[PDB]
């Protein structure tokens, strides 16, 4: 057995929250967190969920940490848990995923006012004045 | 429980201990929120996928959504600081006081 | 008490159907009576603020202060008195289903009972 | 505090999303989906406290589900007796367990 | 956690003097810590060597008012042959309110001490006896 | 009438981008409502097999089920051959 | 700002509290927090200047903490339980980080240090917003789960809260840190009746509420910030020093007035339960209250402070906008106590 | 694990690579001898990273067009792109794209 | 609490069918339109019984059909068959469409020779009625007795007797 993969990955992935934790020069503690994300999303694309891990792996790295470093810059044991049987001819985490339009209308209403909200709001407070 | 959730729910008790600690450098608050956040994610994978609840899969990705969404706001905020003093270190917020 | 729970209930209705069982206060009612006292105590307050003779400055508003605060508080009195009911029909109806627990006290007389005598000096 | 908008109009807003065994796409099955069914049958219309008191055995059986803390137990001792034993030389794992069995469909 | 408080209670009042010293000064030693992190959390002194200064200095406090209270206590529930009686507790509180005062140097702290501690101490036994409740449970 | 025509010729020029972006997206909107193959196309989704058929108890009062796939009893996709 | 984009922050914040307040799921019910969260911020930044930044900043950071530490137990709730329902904790970690969460949102101390900030920085139209809506939400997540909350923490932080509020209230000058005080302090109050009766908690949130709103109504009529600012109303508008000090009476629980209605009925309700001492401790420290609140009404209006010359010149206008509703929040905060029955509705 | 040995070999390759051109040159001697912060930089961070979150909501539609709920879905998409299309109409008319 | 009950090794012994998953594929649908019966008795007692204890031996006429089905196919149409299962095995996907050719020439051959008929589109998927004489399970969740309602009583409201009782109202 590979020696804990799961347990390597979640130790790697405390190692890093520790190293980044310190704070130290903000622009390497985000380093940091990009190490621990791609470890995080590393344990999730292991675990099955391929579609989450690379959700994570494309919004979070992508975009929301590269726009972290963009301010910054601008600045000065296991594998019991497991299954047993098959999950057919579709992909079971897919399928929930995709159940967010045709189920989850409550949900997409207010995710969808809310980010409109975010951006009313963000053009409000950086207006200035 | 086994030890890949002990270990998450350390790594997020570390993130809170860091954004807790505010040596300096408010950028490195948001830091520890969006590792928070991670953990976050991370650990509400593991657990829906582990028992096949498959109409809770849409959870982590409107989580994601809406994190980032505070964390957008956040940095705003930040840039005002910055804009006001030159800087962001954590120690110039004095003006208010109880 | 706690009747948030009771079976049966209409998630939000100010008066349930069976709340019309139980007698309507009436008009004259003291606490209506002091819910138009109220009302005109706030006519009179606005009167004083907006810098306006205080007695009589606005007829109209101050009977439809009155007005108002006499309608709010018949139906919030005909809420309180079937709140009330229920809770009395809950207690009698609870203490019929368990009589073990509320057992007939064994009537006694004064004469029959000694209690100590504590003597003023 | 909780204004029940939903049972007061039958909307159904977030109510499909409470639990497992709740109308899942393609009828995708929970992994608990039986022990959270009999135990949602034993605690309805019952109320919270003789919930609790009186469906604790299905409870119980619904988190061992959940966790299996009590499995993980019972596997981790007979891998730490097996262990034991064959460091003493006691005993020796079959063919089946050491790869040479023959294999069936 | 509660298991000092346990430690404390187990042993009987009029027996065991050095037991209930010993119980008494580590509830009083962790009261001290408590309240030091929390004075260093709001109020950083200068540096390391202040801050542990201070800490041990509160501490020592702390856990000599909580030895004395309990072996004073102890001792005259003992000579007095009277135990469950809030006197002991009384000559306890006021016991270690004079070593408070001491502590501090100054006579108003140690009279105000004595007074305030026994009194609460007292108050405390009769509790015990009577069965007072601070955190009451929800029974209706 | 003449007012909107003349506002649609002025923005057809010098910001033709926009009411392109602008007619797609009404006729996107639009037109599903209006096509007659909508419902064709939740009848193919509707088809297509994803679980396996549990068969039903025979009780003796299931005329409609069928007892074998070849009976004619059952639904049909001969209007599927047929697109 | 754009009146229209402030009518719409405004309809948002209370769409999500009103979504926290209606929906029976975890992610909803933390979804609105967020939404509360999101459009609540430049609501505190209507008026740009550095203080109102700082505030916003202070805010921020406290209430992402405090969603952040909700989501983590609901997480923890969710893996010992797969439940997503608002009901019982299911698990003795999870009900305390989420009481933690609940007391960040609504400032409960010790982790009441950003209210007075908050409060002193930005405006009093933000002030009084955040005062009294805020509180909503976070009640009402925590009369929903009452039946399993560890009475003793719940207790514990309510006493230090009135202590804190308390003690904390005296040394104040400006009024907007003296309200955040108040404000600390009556949840203090509130919060110690969750275990026992939450209809408790409701009455005296809506006694607090009428109160509060009708002082900070009271404030923005008289435009004073500071002490000696509404010392200097009394040569203007006389009859607002009165009513003034007549709802401060009462927001220090002096009978007849409507603020002793809440005190006295939940010291009733902890002495159904053979709960003594804290009600005591509680009221002997409300006495603290009552003497700054004391302090302020001699400071205002039964004393006559030195007025200016130039105030001359303001007794010639008048208060051109009138704010409705006033006379209403005094008068159900001064004169409502002989119904204190009505109690009995549930409110 | 085939895909951890392709991403340890391409990384493995890439490191070696540039440290041997780093190197090669160092073998052989020689000689040997702020303010601005300009906010529509930020501004426009910001409104990827809003729009970046509204695509994640977007991205599982392949997947969403086979429910049988097809006039749900297809509302629930059209709405969604709609608020999309709103956001970037605010942004335009409220001069939050000008350089 | 309670021993697991499993069955002996020699209860689980049946004669496999040895072949491969692209031989399976080829003849999947006259496999499923001529073995259909044992296929549906044991599908119907796996989903009504829930549990794989109780339908050993459904499962072994299952397997006894499919060899005998297959036996069949090698005595009539060893070889188109043959055609038609290799070409079906090369392709990644195992794809129908590659090569109808060989299913057409399988089809004529088995239609010809044991007169069996190709089952059309949505003829395999319908559901079906099976009769079968196995006893209907009355609880196969094995579910506890359910707990007793709560009292839920019922009457005619009266107004409170003396009104709120609250300290010193009399209304
Ligand atoms: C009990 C309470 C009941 C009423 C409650 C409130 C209602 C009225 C209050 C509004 C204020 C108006 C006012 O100021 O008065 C001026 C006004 C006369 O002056 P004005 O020329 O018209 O206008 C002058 C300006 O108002 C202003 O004049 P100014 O500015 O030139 O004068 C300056 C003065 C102006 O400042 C004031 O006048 C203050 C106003 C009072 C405060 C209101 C508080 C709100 C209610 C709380 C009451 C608490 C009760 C609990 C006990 C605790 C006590 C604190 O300010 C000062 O003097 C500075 C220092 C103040 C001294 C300390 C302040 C203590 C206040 C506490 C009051 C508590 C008792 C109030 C009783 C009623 C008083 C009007 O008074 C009135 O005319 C109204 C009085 C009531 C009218 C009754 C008429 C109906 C009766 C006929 C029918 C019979 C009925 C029975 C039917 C059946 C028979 C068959
Ligand atoms: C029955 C059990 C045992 C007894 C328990 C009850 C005893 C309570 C002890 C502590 C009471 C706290 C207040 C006392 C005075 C304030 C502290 C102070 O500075 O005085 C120094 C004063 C010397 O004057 P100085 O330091 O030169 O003057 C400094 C400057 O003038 C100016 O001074 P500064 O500016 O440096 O002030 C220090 C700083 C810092 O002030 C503090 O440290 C506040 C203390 C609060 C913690 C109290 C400890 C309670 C522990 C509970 C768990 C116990 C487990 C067992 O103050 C602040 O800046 C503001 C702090 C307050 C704002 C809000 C913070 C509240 C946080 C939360 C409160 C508690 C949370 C608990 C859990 C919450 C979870 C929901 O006297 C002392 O050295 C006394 C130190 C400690 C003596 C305690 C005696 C223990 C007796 C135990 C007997 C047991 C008998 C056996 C069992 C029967
Ligand atoms: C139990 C429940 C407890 C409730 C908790 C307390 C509620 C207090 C929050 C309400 C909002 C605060 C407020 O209006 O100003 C404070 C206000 C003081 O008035 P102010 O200082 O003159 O207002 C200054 C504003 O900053 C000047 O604002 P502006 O210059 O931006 O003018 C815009 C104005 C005018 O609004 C418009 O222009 C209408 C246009 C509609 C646009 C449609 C867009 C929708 C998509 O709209 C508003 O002011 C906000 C109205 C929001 C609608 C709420 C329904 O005090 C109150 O409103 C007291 C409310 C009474 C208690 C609540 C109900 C009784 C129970
Ligand atoms: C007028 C036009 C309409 C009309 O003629 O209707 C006639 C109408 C006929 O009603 P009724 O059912 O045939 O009479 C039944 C018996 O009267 C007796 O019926 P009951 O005993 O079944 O109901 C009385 C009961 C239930 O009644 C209530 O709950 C209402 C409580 C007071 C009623 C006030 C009514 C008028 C207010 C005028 C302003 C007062 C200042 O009250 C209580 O339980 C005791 C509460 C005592 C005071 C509450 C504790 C707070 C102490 C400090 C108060 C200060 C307030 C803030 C300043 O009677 C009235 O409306 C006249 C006033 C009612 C007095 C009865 C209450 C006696 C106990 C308190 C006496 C306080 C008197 C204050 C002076 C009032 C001056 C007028
Ligand atoms: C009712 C009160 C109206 C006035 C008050 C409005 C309050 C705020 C507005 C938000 C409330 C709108 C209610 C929508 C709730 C969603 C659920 C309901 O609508 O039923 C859905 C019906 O779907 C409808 O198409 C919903 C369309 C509504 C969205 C379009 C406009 C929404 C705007 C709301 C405000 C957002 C910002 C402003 C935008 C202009 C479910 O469809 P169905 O197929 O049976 O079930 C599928 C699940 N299965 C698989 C188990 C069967
Ligand atoms: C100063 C005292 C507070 C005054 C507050 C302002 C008064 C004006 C408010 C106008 C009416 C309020 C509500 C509007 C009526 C329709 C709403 C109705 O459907 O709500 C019902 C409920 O009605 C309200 O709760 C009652 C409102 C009455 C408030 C007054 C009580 C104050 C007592 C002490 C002061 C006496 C009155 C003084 C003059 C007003 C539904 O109850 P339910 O959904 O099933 O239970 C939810 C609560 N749970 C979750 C805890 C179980
Ligand atoms: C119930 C708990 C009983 C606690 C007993 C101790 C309280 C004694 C207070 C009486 C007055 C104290 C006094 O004499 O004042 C002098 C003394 C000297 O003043 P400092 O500036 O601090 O100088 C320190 C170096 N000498 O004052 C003090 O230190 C005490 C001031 C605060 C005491 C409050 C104690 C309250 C404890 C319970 C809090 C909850
Ligand atoms: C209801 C459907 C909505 C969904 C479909 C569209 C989705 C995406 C498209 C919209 C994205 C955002 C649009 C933002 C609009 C901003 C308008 C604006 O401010 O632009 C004006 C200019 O734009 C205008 O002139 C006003 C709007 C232009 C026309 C709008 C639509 C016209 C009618 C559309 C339908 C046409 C009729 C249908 C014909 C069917 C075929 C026969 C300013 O010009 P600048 O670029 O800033 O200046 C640079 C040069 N100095």
């Amino acid at each position: 057995m590979t020696m804990y993969i799961a347990f390597i990955l979640s130790t790697i992935f405390v190692i890093g929250f520790v190293g980044f934790s310190s704070k130290p020069s903000p622009i390497y503690g985000g380093l940091g967190l990009i190490v621990s994300g791609g470890v995080g999303c590393g344990i999730v694309l292991n675990f099955g969920g391929s579609f989450l891990g690379l959700m994570v792996f494309l919004i979070y790295l992508g975009g929301m940490l590269v726009v972290f470093g963009y301010t910054t810059a601008m600045a000065t044991g296991d594998w019991v848990i497991y299954d047993t049987g098959d999950s057919g001819f579709f992909s079971e985490e897919a399928m929930g995923i995709a159940a967010l339009y045709s189920y989850g209308t409550w949900l997409v209403i207010v995710t969808g006012w809310s980010l409109l909200i975010g951006v009313v709001v963000i053009m409000e407070i950086t207006r200035g004045n | 429980m086994p030890l890949v959730y002990m270990n998450i729910i350390m790594a997020f008790a570390i993130a809170l201990a860091g954004l807790l600690m505010y040596r300096s450098h408010l950028m490195s608050s948001l830091l520890c929120l969006e590792g928070m956040m991670l953990s976050l994610f991370i650990m509400s994978t593991l657990i829906i996928l582990n028992t096949h609840f498959t109409l809770a899969n849409m959870m982590p990705i409107i989580l994601l959504v809406f994190a980032a969404c505070e964390a957008a706001l956040g940095l705003s905020l930040l840039v005002m600081v910055s804009n006001t003093y030159g800087t962001d270190y954590v120690q110039n917020l004095n003006l208010l006081q109880c | 008490t706690m009747m948030s729970g009771r079976p049966g209930r209409v998630p939000l209705q100010f008066l349930p159907n069976e709340a019309r069982s139980l007698p309507p206060p009436k008009l004259t009612d003291p606490r209506l009576v002091y819910m138009g006292f109220l009302g005109y105590c706030s006519g009179l307050i606005d009167n004083a603020i907006r810098r306006r003779p205080v007695v009589s400055a606005g007829l109209h508003r101050q009977l439809l202060y009155v007005t108002s605060f006499v309608f709010f508080g018949y139906y919030l009195l005909k809420r309180q008195d079937y709140m009330y009911a229920l809770r009395d029909h809950d207690m009698f109806a609870y203490v019929k289903s368990h009589p073990e627990d509320f057992p007939e006290k064994d009537k006694k007389t004064y004469g029959e009972i000694l209690e100590e005598f504590h003597p003023v000096r | 505090p909780f204004f029940d908008v939903q049972k007061r109009l039958g909307l159904d807003l977030d109510r499909w999303m409470t639990i497992q065994s709740a109308e899942q796409p393609h009828k995708i099955p929970g992994r608990c989906h039986a022990f959270e069914k009999e135990w949602i049958e034993c605690a309805h219309g019952i109320g919270g406290i003789r919930a609790e008191k009186e469906c604790k055995i299905e409870f119980d059986d619904f988190v061992e589900c959940l966790l299996r803390q009590k499995t993980m137990k019972r596997l981790s001792a007979i891998k730490r007796q097996r262990d034991k034993l064959i460091k003493e030389g006691k005993y020796t794992p079959p063919p089946h367990h050491l790869g040479k069995e023959d294999p069936r469909p | 956690a509660k298991t000092l408080l346990h430690k404390y209670s187990d042993i009987p009042e009029g027996t065991e003097c050095h037991r209930k010293a010993y119980a008494s000064t580590s509830i009083g030693g962790a009261t001290g810590l408590i309240v030091s992190a929390y004075s260093i959390a709001l109020k950083p002194p200068a540096s390391f060597l202040e801050g542990v200064a201070r800490t041990g200095r509160y501490t020592f406090t702390s856990a000599a008012i909580g030895a004395i209270f309990g072996l004073t206590s102890c001792i005259s529930a003992q000579v007095r042959e009277k135990p469950d009686d809030p006197l002991n507790y009384f000559i306890g509180g006021c016991a270690g309110g004079l070593t408070l005062g001491a502590r501090t140097r100054s006579y108003g702290i140690g009279a105000a001490a004595c007074a305030y501690m026994g009194l609460t101490a007292a108050l405390v036994k009769m509790g015990q006896l009577e069965g007072w409740q601070v955190f009451a449970e929800p029974k209706v | 009438a003449g007012r909107i025509a003349s506002f649609l010729k002025n923005a057809w020029a010098k910001e033709p981008v926009l009411v392109a972006s602008f007619a797609i997206g009404g006729l996107a909107i639009i037109l599903p409502s209006l096509s007659p193959y909508t419902n064709y196309a939740i009848r193919i989704n509707r088809a297509t097999p994803y679980n396996y058929p549990v068969p039903l108890r025979d009780d003796g009062n299931m005329p409609d089920v069928p007892s074998h796939p070849q009976d004619p009893q059952g639904p049909s996709l001969e209007w599927l051959k047929n697109l | 700002m754009n009146p229209i984009i402030y009518t719409t922050l405004i309809m948002t914040v209370m769409s999500g509290t009103m979504l926290v307040m209606i929906s029976s799921h975890w992610l909803l019910i933390w979804i609105g927090f967020e939404m509360n969260l999101l459009a609540m911020i430049p609501v505190l930044m209507k008026n740009f200047n550095p203080r109102a930044t700082e505030a916003a900043t202070k805010y921020f950071l406290t209430q992402a903490t405090a969603s952040m530490m909700l989501m983590m137990a609901i997480i923890i709730n969710l893996l010992y339980s797969g439940q997503w329902t608002i009901t019982k904790m299911f698990n003795p970690v999870a009900m305390t980080m989420m009481t933690m969460a609940l007391a960040m949102k609504l400032g409960l101390s010790p982790f009441h240090f950003w209210v007075p900030e908050v409060t002193q920085g930005i405006s009093l139209q933000a002030g009084l917003l955040l005062l009294t809506w805020q509180k909503l939400a976070p009640l009402s997540v925590l009369c929903q789960i009452s039946q399993s909350i560890n009475p003793n923490l719940m207790l514990t932080m309510a006493m230090l809260s009135i202590l804190i509020g308390g003690w904390g209230g005296l040394n104040q000058t400006q009024l907007r840190k003296i309200m955040a005080y108040s404000s600390i302090a009556h949840m203090g109050w509130m919060t110690a009746v969750l275990p026992y009766n939450t209809t408790m908690t409701i009455l005296n949130l809506l006694i607090y509420i009428t109160m509060t709103l009708a002082m900070f109504m009271l404030l923005i009529h008289s435009s004073a910030t500071t002490t000696l600012s509404l010392s200097h109303t009394w040569n203007k508008m006389p009859v607002i020093t009165s009513l003034m000090m007549v709802t401060l009476l009462s927001m220090g629980g002096l009978p007849p007035l409507s603020g002793f209605m809440p005190k006295w009925m939940i010291i009733q309700e902890m002495t159904k339960n053979e709960s003594i001492i804290m009600p005591t401790l509680m009221a002997m420290t409300a006495l603290l209250n009552l003497y700054f609140y004391m302090r302020l009404a001699y400071s205002s209006s039964l004393t006559m402070f030195p007025s200016t010359n130039n105030m001359k010149m303001k007794w010639q206008f008048e208060h051109t906008k009138q704010m409705k509703l006033l006379p209403t929040m005094i008068v159900l905060s001064t004169l409502v106590l002989p119904m204190t029955p009505a109690l009995s509705s549930l409110n | 694990m085939n895909i951890m040995l392709t991403l340890l070999t391409n990384v493995t390759l890439a490191s070696l690579l540039v440290l041997i051109a780093f190197w090669l040159p160092q073998l052989n001697a020689y000689s040997e001898k702020r303010l601005p912060f300009s906010m529509k930089f930020f501004l426009v961070a910001i409104t990827f990273l809003l729009f970046d979150l509204e695509i994640a909501l977007l991205l599982p539609l392949p997947w969403a067009s086979q429910t049988n709920n097809l006039k749900t879905m297809l509302t629930m998409a059209l709405f969604l792109l709609i608020l999309l299309a709103a956001s970037l109409a605010y942004e335009w008319t409220q001069k939050g794209l000008e350089w | 609490p309670g021993i697991v009950e499993l069955p002996t090794l020699e209860d689980l012994k049946v004669q496999e069918v040895k072949v491969s998953s692209s031989v399976l594929k080829a003849a999947a649908h006259h496999y499923g339109a001529q073995c259909d019966k044992p296929n549906k008795e044991f599908m119907l007692c796996r989903w009504e019984e829930k549990d794989p204890r109780r339908c050993l031996e459904e499962g072994k006429l299952v397997n006894q059909c499919a060899l005998d089905f297959f036996r069949q196919i090698k005595r009539h149409c060893a070889e188109p068959f043959t055609e038609y299962w290799t070409c079906i095995d090369y392709s990644g996907l195992q794809l129908f469409r590659h090569c109808r050719k060989q299913q057409a020439k399988f089809d004529e051959c088995v239609l010809d020779k044991l007169g069996w008929v190709r089952p059309d589109l949505g003829e395999l998927s319908k559901v079906t009625k099976v009769k079968t004489d196995r006893p209907l399970p009355e609880n196969p969740y094995h579910s506890r007795a359910r707990p007793e309602p709560n009292p839920e009583a019922e009457g005619d409201l009266k107004p409170a007797k003396h009104g709120s009782r609250l300290f010193f109202w009399t209304m």
